[PDB]
């Protein structure tokens, strides 16, 4: 989902029903939904082990 | 023998996994810091909860 | 003052650094107890003499 | 100007270069010492092959 | 911009208890709102307290206005009589290059421009306070260009929630969570900043834009194919639940459609006016960055080179 | 009354001039003077084998 | 002296026919990552503008231009290549050369920005990388011409040729590869003005529907005033909610990231000293920078 390449499927139903539910609450999916152009964050982590 | 010593007793759920407790680790279910936490106004706090 | 080592790029050029520390006296006593007795004093000076 | 105080100014302000020369030009000899290490790892292959 | 420069004084006042001397040496790179190019003032002047409006206690929403009517300066060196500072929109030194302290919770990079931003972030708020002066002196952040754009999108946003009888707070960067500070915004510089957009929002408006609401479905037919047009419409945009509904068509035919172009004057006041809304709320971009020995991140609590921008 | 303040000592550093020849690993290379390298163009060492 | 001057070395393996090509392009617009004195040419090509595995577009080297610094290349030695840069070096100095790939002539006293090749080379065979040089052409047109190039994309999904300027002509036209190598920059305006025009249409429900030429310049004037009455001019004041107040801030930094790009401010002023003043195609022109 941080990819931004791959073409969605047709309903927006069922297509942001995915993108919720894999990005939230994964550690690695964005915190902002990926811009137009540029390259997506990762959220900061609040300490490290 | 010497002073003593007395046990605590915490709460906890059954289900836990008992190689969490084969090292070292907390009493509570997360780590604490400051050692953790990073260079942010929030981040002690925010390892917290 | 700090010793430098000159590196070429892309990595950037360093300037020659210096430190000035200033630490300030910690200050402690010390104690003892002599005391005396009662007729030693007149021992010492002639009253009992 | 003539006062004792300006002229000793200088000698705060000349041995400012004295330090900054003497690290830059004691910088470079080094700046071999450090190339001499990078030149030859990236000729070196390691011992397995 | 002079072969030296222009430089303005501030005078100090001599009443000075010694811990607020220190206290004005670590102001070694700020950034000072002056209100002319006077060359000697004095520090009741740059302070908050000649800051403040008639009788009223400015907000963070309208001091944003309160900031463009003023010149940002930056201070040079600190001396024990005066502070010497450079303004900006006077060109600003005999070299071109300025140190500036970042109080700011974020990195810079190199080549991005700086919009500033007074204090808003939860946590890091920190005004200098010249007690035997009985001053206090709120010092903006400097940010970069895109940032500002959001923190005043984010604060003119919240404002019109107040207008009507969730949520809004969390903005992104570098991955970086942080919110800011509010609590309540004056109803008069909100409307002073609404109607600057509605205004610019108008004059975007011309014939050609309703040929262009006809290209309404055929990007949505268009993000099915390609996954770069699903990276407009981010399922928070208007555009893609208005598609599903509205099935808009063409007016036919422009009154003299042989001699102009309805398309190319449609994007050129919508250039002038909608693209030029990001200068029209918060100040200019007046400078970004210019490492010399190249430092691609400057990091937060560090001075940086600075060179104007255009 | 009596009081007053007090300076003690005041110490320093000393930067070690590094010849490189002062190192052994001078012995891997045999590192002899241009006085001038920019001009050159053509760096090539011909090898008899 | 005290004049800046960037040193651009290149990697020696150079073939007779390479460096004829490098003499030739003297005067032309060179960007570089970071002020320095010396620098490698493999920040320079075209190649180093990548960020995949892709090739960047018309959007990304408009992007790319504000992150980049621009240089004017000075005399070039077969040693190096010595370029200033144009924000700090030329402060100083004052006066340098530059020549048009441009084919629109130059008047006095005119502003001019860089434009990247899309109105429409140089490849090093040995060295293995690229070249591409933007185009400085005058600021005015500089609006007209990107604007012109848009109208064309959307007529994609009369005349946009004709551009005449100090009496001249122009072909926009000349093809191919041209159009699908702005089709990024065309997909960005649109979804900016559609966006903005159904916020705008949600906030005053009635723009449209509300009485032509009479009406709507009453409804234009009061909220065109400076007076008080400001916020009652202007709002309409389970079931879902449409997340307005969201699709604003998304939509104005749309809107504010597309001001950096299509500003194309006045880098450039040429002032003709002892000469004529038209300076035309292939001709090195005198430039001051703002003092």
């Amino acid at each position: 989902y941080l990819g931004r390449g791959a073409p969605p499927l047709l309903d927006n139903a069922a297509a942001v029903y995915l993108r919720n539910a894999v990005v939230a609450g994964n550690r690695l999916g964005p915190a902002q939904p990926v811009p137009v152009f540029g390259c997506a964050q990762v959220p900061r982590r609040a300490g490290m082990d | 023998h010497g002073q003593d010593a007395v046990c605590e007793f915490i709460a906890t759920p059954v289900s836990t996994d008992v190689n969490y407790f084969r090292r070292p680790c907390n009493p509570r279910g997360r780590a604490a810091g400051g050692v953790y936490a990073g260079d942010k106004e929030g981040d002690v706090t925010a390892l917290m909860y | 003052h700090q010793p430098l080592i000159a590196r070429d790029g892309p990595h950037p050029i360093e300037q020659p650094t210096h430190n000035y520390m200033t630490k300030i006296i910690d200050r402690r006593a010390l104690n003892a107890a002599f005391s005396l007795a009662t007729e030693a004093i007149a021992l010492l000076t002639g009253e009992a003499l | 100007d003539g006062t004792g105080i300006s002229a000793h100014r200088q000698l705060r302000a000349i041995q400012q270069l004295a330090r900054n020369v003497q690290a830059v030009l004691g910088a470079f000899e080094r700046g071999t010492a450090d190339q001499m290490l990078h030149v030859l790892l990236e000729k070196a292959p390691p011992l397995a092959l | 911009m002079l072969a030296d420069g222009f430089e303005t004084d501030i005078a100090i006042p001599s009443g000075i208890s010694r811990p607020d001397a220190a206290a004005l040496q670590r102001c070694e790179g700020r950034v000072v709102f002056l209100p002319t190019i006077r060359r000697q003032l004095t520090l009741a002047d740059v302070a908050h307290e000649s800051f403040v409006s008639g009788g009223v206690s400015p907000d963070t929403l309208g001091l944003l206005l309160a900031y463009r009517r003023r010149f940002p300066a930056v201070i040079t060196r600190v001396l024990p009589t005066r502070i010497v500072a450079c303004p900006l929109d006077v060109g600003l030194t005999h070299a071109g290059t300025v140190n500036l302290r970042n109080t700011s919770p974020v990195d810079l990079c190199n080549g991005d421009p700086i919009s500033l931003v007074p204090p808003v972030f939860e946590g890091q708020a920190t005004d200098v306070r010249l007690d035997s002066l009985d001053l206090t002196l709120r010092f903006p952040v400097p940010l970069p260009s895109p940032l500002a754009r959001e923190i005043v999108a984010r604060l003119v946003a919240r404002g019109i929630r107040d207008l009507n009888p969730p949520d809004l707070n969390v903005l992104y960067y570098n991955g970086s969570r942080l919110s800011l500070l509010a609590d309540v915004q004056q109803l008069g510089p909100v409307n002073a900043e609404l109607r600057s957009l509605v205004l610019n929002m108008v004059y975007s408006i011309t014939e050609g834009t309703t040929i262009i609401l006809t290209l309404i479905p055929r990007l949505f037919a268009l993000s099915a194919q390609d996954g770069y047009v699903n990276a407009l419409l981010q399922m928070q945009s208007v555009t893609r639940e208005a598609a599903q509904l509205i099935h808009p068509e063409a007016p036919a035919l422009m009154q003299d459609g042989e001699r102009r172009l309805p398309l190319y004057e449609a994007l050129v006041a919508w250039l002038t006016h909608a693209g030029q809304l990001g200068d029209t709320l918060a100040l200019a971009p007046v400078v970004r960055v210019c490492t010399f020995d190249g430092a691609a991140v400057v990091r937060s609590g560090d001075m940086a080179p600075v060179i104007r921008y255009p | 009354d009596v009081e007053f303040d007090a300076l003690l000592g005041s110490y320093c550093n000393t930067l070690s001039l590094v010849r490189f020849l002062e190192l052994g690993l001078s012995v891997a290379c045999v590192c002899t003077k241009f006085p001038e390298l920019a001009y050159m163009n053509e760096g090539r060492v011909q090898f008899e084998v």
